[PDB]
RNA sequence: GCGAUAACGAACGAGACCUUAACCUACUAAAUAGUGCUGCUAGCAUUUGCUGGUAUAGUCACUUCUUAGAGGGACUAUCGAUUUCAAGUCGAUGGAAGUUUGAGGCAAUAACAGGUCUGUGAUGCCCUUAGACGUUCUGGGCCGCACGCGCGCUACACUGACGGAGCCAGCGAGUAUAAGCCUUGGCCGAGAGGUCUGGGAAAUCUUGUGAAACUCCGUCGUGCUGGGGAUAGAGCAUUGUAAUUGUUGCUCUUCAACGAGGAAUUCCUAGUAAGCGCAAGUCAUCAGCUUGCGUUGAUUACGUCCCUGCCCUUUGUACACACCG
């Protein structure tokens, strides 16, 4: 066995590269908002097409919420989305 | 209940049949039965008699069902 | 006494659950007196159809 | 040891490579004047595994039904036995396995 | 032009066969055929209780004519049937091992088959000759 | 309710 | 006239049809009337069958069960009551039998007794149901000749299976007596008491 | 039903208004035309597209269409 | 060799290859001979390619044919059809095909399951139900 | 193979084993109504004693009658299967048995008791007239 | 979608898309698929014919049947009717396919205190943490039975039961020093089942899974009968450490309600419904269960808002935690 590391060329279209930075800062306290903006531009910057993220939990008060943030053009149905 | 078919052939039933078998425009296993009292069994064997001894002829042969009309 | 008309027009679905048709006749013999009337089953125009009584319109039926 | 009836045998998930390390075996038993018998197409093999959607056991019954198609391909070649290893490693490809069985 | 057992009618041969083969009277016939069912998924015995033996042992012999090193569990599975199960639904059961086992070692022992290489049993040097004989003396009527 | 209680 | 010999040798009566295609080799189609005029275009006659059993598509379109053949449209309506659905041919047997004693009887011929037996069995009026949400309001309509053709089977089919159930008589010759009595109009038979009926309901909203 | 959908009418009417002259009457030369006209990813859609327009030239030589 | 054509005939999953080959005029159902049909109330499905153009027309042709798949009734469509399109595409390549144009035509205005395979497939199963459309009785 | 005829010599109503059996029943099945008598059972010493089943239950002669009633009271003597036997390894002599009418009830009743009596769980569901065999009750036999 | 138009031009969803089934004598090949010939070879009538076996060296020929990759093929095509002559719809003809060609997979913007912390070494908090609420061992229970309800299986017979005989699918699965897989073929055994070899990690062998309905010929003959097979007695095997509260199978015997089902109510439009079985999952054993598959194969619409549910428009509102107000 040999293993080998790379780096991800486009940093800004890996959506698992994008989740485990919110991650990390979303740990270190920092406003959802702010942190939520922080991959929508960091995505297209990069040159998505579309991004959308959405975030569930808890926060501070007893009842959990759910809030998405779009951008840009996304689609939903069909084999297209298993592609791109 | 009712029915009480009889299943043994005596005399005077067998020269009735004999008698009133070749008047018949259609006979099979229920109208033997039907007309002359006797059970299913003892049609099936009147009929592949009465086929062998010439008063019957056979119309269409099968098991289920046996069309036979009169020779005359 | 029955008559056969002849249908010629197939005006539309009639009734409350839509299962009966008005539909314009025509009698073969005399061809005038042309009367609306109901049929219960599937109809195509130019289907002989035969009346028990000639002497009664159709209107929308309930 | 020298020339021998050969086979090599061809299984993966998808065809586009297996097609490609085919047709490239192929390309060169052609310029190489080697006979060859193949592709040969084996009927494809659909895994099938059908389990119920809830993690749980409540909602309307439904069920997903998970695929895995296995395409299987075996050439004969009739060359010595170092020609057919080194046209392998020619036509190496990640995804396609190779047997070969004399 | 010649006969072969498949230019006659599978059904009215096999009652055919089984006449000469009880009048010839050399098959040999085990000593509890009086008494068995033909399946476990039958409730009766045969109905034809002198004949039904022979009848059996005619149909083995001309369903191994017509095919190559049938095995005698394959007899099972081909004259077995829908079980009789009370509540359950119906199921398909193999016939009696005994009955196909000892009529294809009967049909053996009056020269018809015999063991065939790779397993099964083909039909003899013999068997061909004497079928495609009973197929002639079927069809003059 | 319940609690587990000993004999031995 | 012409008895060619094949190799595959062919029997002499089965020969016989390069001739006429007659139903069950016995029943001919040249001598028969649908003794209605309203029902000529929905009584299938003019394409002779061998066997009532061609395993056509004709549920695809709306009216191709009028291009159907009558005798397989009578078969097809033989195999109902869930044990029987899809035994087909056991219902073809019925047909074959049932023609056979039509045939015996009155010697008539027996498909031109199926077609008397499903022109007399047809209500030609029947009194349709108008109620707004609950009410009784019987309104009395006309029957188009589709289905008063494909309701004479239904009711005439139904009737030898209820004649069959339960008694010695067999169900193709139950329905050889529900097909003979219907055919010559006598009120005995069911499918023609329940054609009387609904066209005497009819007469009782007009 | 057969009513087909916006993706196909706009763009077949779009090849009118700038390949009239190369269209015709018939699908089969309509057909093999598009597909060195426009880039259609499914061959599906191909066919739709020249039959549609196939149906509009159909349609214009009666008189004059809408949108066109 | 000789004048030798194959074609074959389908149903829902019965297939029958028919070997149309030339000669006295052999016709056998997997070496049997059509006249042992099992099915003797469908007889005549098998009977009618013969009847509709004329015995005549297999003194110069014999056929042997090989049905496996599907069901007892699905077999008998399948060879009627394997038999219908031999004899067709044997006139059209060792005879004219004015003549072949002409049997074509008895076959289509009687049949068209003689040349033509019937596309029907069995749809598949549904979950929710016991069948392609029939669902598990529901109660409130 | 053919149709005859006879007159007195039926017998409508027969005795046999103390219970009564309609004598125009076939022979095979009339013996059925005899408890502890099957079908099974009844096609085999009817075919032990020679008795062609074609005959109805009065067509049998007196000697016939008595050459089953003996094969029936003794199977095993007329090449019949132990495996055939209604009460085989009996409990108390360990010998292969097949009771019938009478002496049915009375060894099924015998071995009531002698479950009842050592007082097993099989015994004690049968004392209630409940099933068993194991069989579910909370949905099921709700009738009385 | 046409069209009307203070709107114009668009996006998501729909449709497109993807998988599967149906066509290709037009390409590409196939000894793990098939065929004709040809070697060698059997049976029957001798006419040179008809059925076979054999064939991994006949070091043959071919790809129609079989498999699958690259493509082709249907787009409502042509012609009739109606229509604002528009979107469309209904008929024919050709066609493998003209219901979105049949069937599915994916599937928008928001939402529910819907269900799961009994899927997770996913989890916050609360409880417990050595006489444990952890974990393990033994035994029992989850099956326990006066009862109400739901998903189903057998049946109430003759369009049938048995008894022989004929005899056709497709979707799939399969092991090693294990901890034992699929198991043919032979030999015992009434069966259930037992034993000895061999093949197969598989288009090769199980397997043509020779399945069941079904069909033919017989017995039965309207009878709680040979319909139906509960309940129970006695016995024989298998799996498993262990079968008692019968795991299951087999043999004999017992042979019950049920003679087509009230008020109500479910599913369904073409290879569909209904029968009919088979495989895979659970699985040491047990399928009356699901998921699929194929055999036989219909009646009746191809219509409507009358019931029921949902959507839209208008309307009322003292509701907005939104009538569980
Ligand atoms: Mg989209
Ligand atoms: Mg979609
Ligand atoms: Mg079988
Ligand atoms: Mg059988
Ligand atoms: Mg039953
Ligand atoms: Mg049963
Ligand atoms: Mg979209
Ligand atoms: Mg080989
Ligand atoms: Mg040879
Ligand atoms: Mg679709
Ligand atoms: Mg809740
Ligand atoms: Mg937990
Ligand atoms: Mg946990
Ligand atoms: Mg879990
Ligand atoms: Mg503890
Ligand atoms: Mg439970
Ligand atoms: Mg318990
Ligand atoms: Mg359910
Ligand atoms: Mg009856
Ligand atoms: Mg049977
Ligand atoms: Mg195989
Ligand atoms: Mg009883
Ligand atoms: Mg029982
Ligand atoms: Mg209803
Ligand atoms: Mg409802
Ligand atoms: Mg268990
Ligand atoms: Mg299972
Ligand atoms: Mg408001």
């Amino acid at each position: 066995i040999a293993i080998y590391a790379e780096r991800v060329e486009e940093r800004g279209l890996s959506a698992a590269v994008q989740a485990e930075a919110l991650k990390a800062k979303l740990l270190s306290g920092l406003p959802i908002r702010r942190a939520a903006y922080g991959v929508l531009r960091f995505a297209m910057g990069a040159g998505a097409k579309g991004v959308e993220v959405v975030i569930s939990g808890k926060l501070r008060a007893a009842r959990a919420k759910s809030q998405k943030y779009a951008d840009g053009f996304m689609i939903h149905s069909g084999q297209p989305t298993r592609d791109f | 209940d009712k029915a009480q078919h009889i299943v043994i052939l005596d005399q005077e039933k067998y020269d009735r049949i004999l008698k009133d078998v070749p008047t018949y425009k259609y006979v099979s296993v229920s109208v033997l039965v039907d007309r002359l009292k006797i059970g299913g069994s003892l049609a099936r064997v009147a009929l592949r008699q009465l086929e062998e001894d010439g008063i019957i002829t056979p119309v269409l042969k099968h098991s289920k069902q046996a069309i036979y009309t009169r020779a005359q | 006494p029955v008559t056969l008309a002849k249908v010629i027009k197939v005006l539309g679905r009639t009734g409350s659950r839509g299962g009966v048709t008005q539909v314009r006749v025509e009698f073969l013999e005399d061809a005038s007196r042309t009367i609306v009337r109901n049929v219960k089953g599937p109809v195509r125009e130019n289907d002989i159809l035969c009346l028990m009584e000639s002497e009664r319109e159709a209107r929308r039926l309930r | 040891q020298q020339i021998h009836k050969i086979r090599i045998t061809l299984t993966s998930t998808k065809v586009k490579q297996l097609e490609n390390v085919s047709a490239n075996i192929i390309r060169n038993a052609a310029q190489y004047n080697i006979v060859k018998k193949g592709p040969v197409r084996m009927p494809t093999k659909v895994l099938k595994i059908t389990t119920r959607k809830t993690p749980n056991g409540e909602g309307s019954k439904t069920w997903d039904a998970y695929e895995m198609r296995i395409h299987k391909r075996v050439i004969d070649l009739q060359a010595p036995a170092s020609t057919v290893k080194r046209i392998t490693q020619i036509t190496i490809e990640p995804g396609v396995d190779v047997e070969v069985t004399i | 032009p010649g006969v072969s057992v498949r230019d006659v009618p599978a059904q009215d041969f096999i009652n055919a066969y089984a006449q000469f083969l009880q009048r010839q009277g050399k098959l040999e016939v085990p000593g509890y055929v009086d008494i068995v069912k033909t399946s476990a998924g039958n409730d009766l015995p045969p109905q034809e209780a002198e004949t039904w033996f022979y009848k059996r042992a005619a149909s083995i012999a001309r369903h191994i004519y017509l095919r190559k090193q049938v095995g005698v569990g394959a007899l099972n599975k081909l004259y077995g049937g829908a079980k009789n199960r009370g509540f359950r639904p119906h199921k398909h059961v193999d016939a009696s091992g005994s009955i196909n086992r000892k009529c294809v070692q009967a049909l053996q022992k009056i020269g018809v088959l015999e063991i065939s290489p790779k397993g099964g049993r083909r039909i003899s040097e013999n068997g061909q000759r004497d079928l495609d004989r009973i197929a002639a003396q079927t069809l003059e009527e | 309710r319940k609690k587990k209680v000993y004999t031995t | 006239l012409q008895v060619v010999e094949l190799a595959t040798t062919i029997p002499l009566d089965v020969q016989e049809a390069q001739r006429e295609v007659k139903l069950f080799n016995k029943w001919s189609f040249e001598d028969v009337e649908v003794k209605d005029v309203s029902l000529v275009d929905y009584i299938q006659i003019r394409n002779p069958v061998f066997v009532s059993h061609t395993a056509g598509k004709y549920a695809s379109k709306r009216f191709r069960k009028a291009q159907c053949p009558i005798v397989e449209r009578l078969t097809n309506s033989l195999m109902m009551n869930g044990r029987n659905n899809g035994k087909k041919l056991k219902a073809v047997r019925i047909v074959k039998h049932a023609l056979e004693i039509i045939h015996v009887l009155t010697e008539q011929n027996p498909i031109q007794v199926v077609v008397d037996a499903i022109v007399n069995s047809g209500a030609r009026e029947d009194s349709t149901r108008i109620g707004s949400s609950g009410t009784v309001r019987r309104q009395a309509v006309d029957v188009s000749p589709l289905r008063r053709v494909n309701q004479a089977i239904a009711l005439l089919t139904i009737g030898a299976r209820e004649a069959s159930f339960r008694n010695i008589k067999t169900i193709a010759e139950c329905l050889a007596e529900e097909l003979i009595n219907a055919a010559k109009g006598s009120s005995t038979s069911y499918a023609i008491k329940k054609k009387d009926e609904l066209e005497r309901v009819a007469k009782s909203n007009r | 039903g057969r009513v087909r959908t916006k993706t196909v009418k706009r763009a077949s009417k779009v090849l009118i208004e700038r390949f009239y002259p190369k269209l015709t009457l018939d699908f089969e030369t309509n057909k093999r035309l598009t597909s060195e006209i426009a880039v259609i990813q499914s061959k599906r859609l191909r066919n739709k597209i020249a039959g549609y327009t196939t149906h509009l030239m159909k349609r214009i030589q009666k008189g004059p269409v809408r949108g066109i | 060799s000789t004048q030798s054509v194959q074609t074959f005939g389908k149903k829902k999953t019965a297939t029958a290859v028919a070997h149309v080959k030339a000669g006295k005029g052999l016709i056998k159902i997997n070496g049997s001979p059509i006249t042992l049909v099992q099915p003797e109330i469908l007889r005549f499905k098998v009977y009618e390619p013969l009847t509709l153009v004329g015995l005549d027309k297999f003194q110069g042709i014999d056929i042997r044919v090989k049905v496996t798949g599907g069901g007892h009734v699905s077999q008998v469509y399948a060879i009627r059809q394997a038999i219908a399109k031999g004899l067709v595409a044997y006139h059209q390549k060792y005879v004219d095909e004015a003549s072949k144009n002409e049997l074509k035509k008895i076959f289509a205005s009687y049949d068209k399951t003689l040349l033509v395979a019937d596309s029907r497939r069995m749809e598949p199963k549904k979950f929710g139900g016991r069948g392609a459309r029939a669902r598990f009785q529901k109660s409130y | 193979p053919l149709v005859v005829q006879e007159q007195g010599s039926f017998q409508h109503i027969l005795r046999l084993l103390n219970t009564n059996i309609d004598g125009r029943i076939k022979i095979m099945y009339a013996l059925t109504k005899i408890r502890g008598v099957g079908r099974r059972y009844a096609n085999l010493v009817c075919k032990k004693a020679d008795v062609e089943l074609t005959k109805r239950a009065g067509e049998l002669t007196q000697e016939e009658l008595e050459r089953i009633v003996t094969i029936m009271q003794n199977p095993t003597n007329y090449k019949i299967p132990a495996w055939f036997l209604n009460r085989q390894k009996d409990q108390v002599d360990g010998k292969d048995y097949h009771v019938l009418a009478n002496n049915l009830e009375s060894k099924l009743r015998d071995d009531l008791e002698r479950l009842k009596k050592i007082r097993s769980h099989r015994g004690i569901r049968h004392f209630w007239g409940l099933k068993v065999r194991g069989q579910h009750t909370k949905t099921t036999s709700r009738g009385r």
